[PDB]
């Protein structure tokens, strides 16, 4: 004798911020699902992030370009945050080419079909010279979780090009997750609760797909767990 | 006695890890004991983890 939760209205307050509600939850599973979902969402949500950067005139992170103000290291730190939605391929090579005085934002990236730049206004660098021109190639991969530069060396595979600049990959779009269990008094029923999952992300994963993917992963683990072959 | 000399500067980026020493301004000190996943940390009503 139980009920089951069905996805009801899923409101989006901002482009990043979304509240997803689950109305017909039996007493006691409010907290269980809240927490399980929170855990999976924060830990395992697959996302996209910049993996490596090649700028032409720069041998190593510490040198400096003519006509720019941020250091190469600061340009890398700025690129780490670049939020991009790739649909089909796993590894995309975006090309940024800008000249003249002005703040080079992400919108200047050469627009490919499969890539969506979530916030085109995101600043990358500031030029300061009429003839100063930067060209670069940003290689962005798909991945889950958090992999630093130093571990990825395992797959070195002849990293010979000294121009290649590795960036730490924070492969995770979910920034924040909270849940609220509140009594959802339906006119014909005794003890049912509503889950309100409030989630803030970098604007890559849509809420429905996030929740679905979490439920998928938990279900698979429980599948393995239910059967017991001693 | 020295024919020639070559100096080489390495720049090593050291990340925080277990065993480094961290302190406050009031004399509170300590060794970083374990790095936990974001999930494990206590979180406020709003959901921001400590």
């Amino acid at each position: 004798e139980f009920l089951k939760p069905r996805l009801v209205d899923i409101e989006q307050v901002s482009s990043t911020h979304a509240k997803v509600t689950l109305e017909p939850l039996e007493r006691g599973f409010g907290h269980t699902l809240g927490n399980a979902l929170r855990r999976i969402l924060l830990s395992s949500m697959p996302g996209c992030a910049v993996t490596e950067v090649e700028i032409d005139g720069v041998l190593h992170e510490y040198s400096t370009k003519e006509g720019v103000q941020e250091d190469i290291l600061e340009i890398l730190l700025n690129l780490k945050g670049l939020a991009v939605r790739v649909q089909g391929k796993d590894e995309v090579i975006l090309t940024l080419n800008k000249s003249g005085i002005g703040p080079v934002t992400a919108a200047d990236i050469t627009h490919d079909g499969d890539v969506e730049i979530v916030k085109p206004q995101h600043v990358i660098c500031h030029l300061t010279d009429e003839n100063a021109s930067i060209s670069m190639r940003i290689k962005v991969q798909r991945g889950r979780g958090y992999v630093p530069a130093s571990t990825r060396i395992h797959s070195e595979e002849d990293e010979r090009p000294i121009g290649r600049l590795l960036v730490d990959a924070c492969y995770s779009p979910v920034e924040r997750i909270a849940y609220n269990v509140e009594a959802a008094r339906v006119e014909q029923r005794t003890d049912l609760d509503k889950l309100v999952i409030e989630m803030e992300t970098n604007g890559t994963i849509d809420p429905e797909e996030a929740i679905r993917r979490a439920a998928t992963i938990l279900a698979e683990q429980l599948e393995a767990f239910v059967d017991l072959r001693d | 006695g020295v024919l020639k000399i070559v100096k080489v500067y390495l720049a090593v980026k050291r990340r925080i890890q277990p065993g480094d020493k961290m302190a406050g301004r009031h004399g509170n000190k300590g060794v970083i004991s374990k790095i936990n996943p974001i999930e494990d940390m206590p979180y406020d009503e709003n959901g921001t983890p400590v």
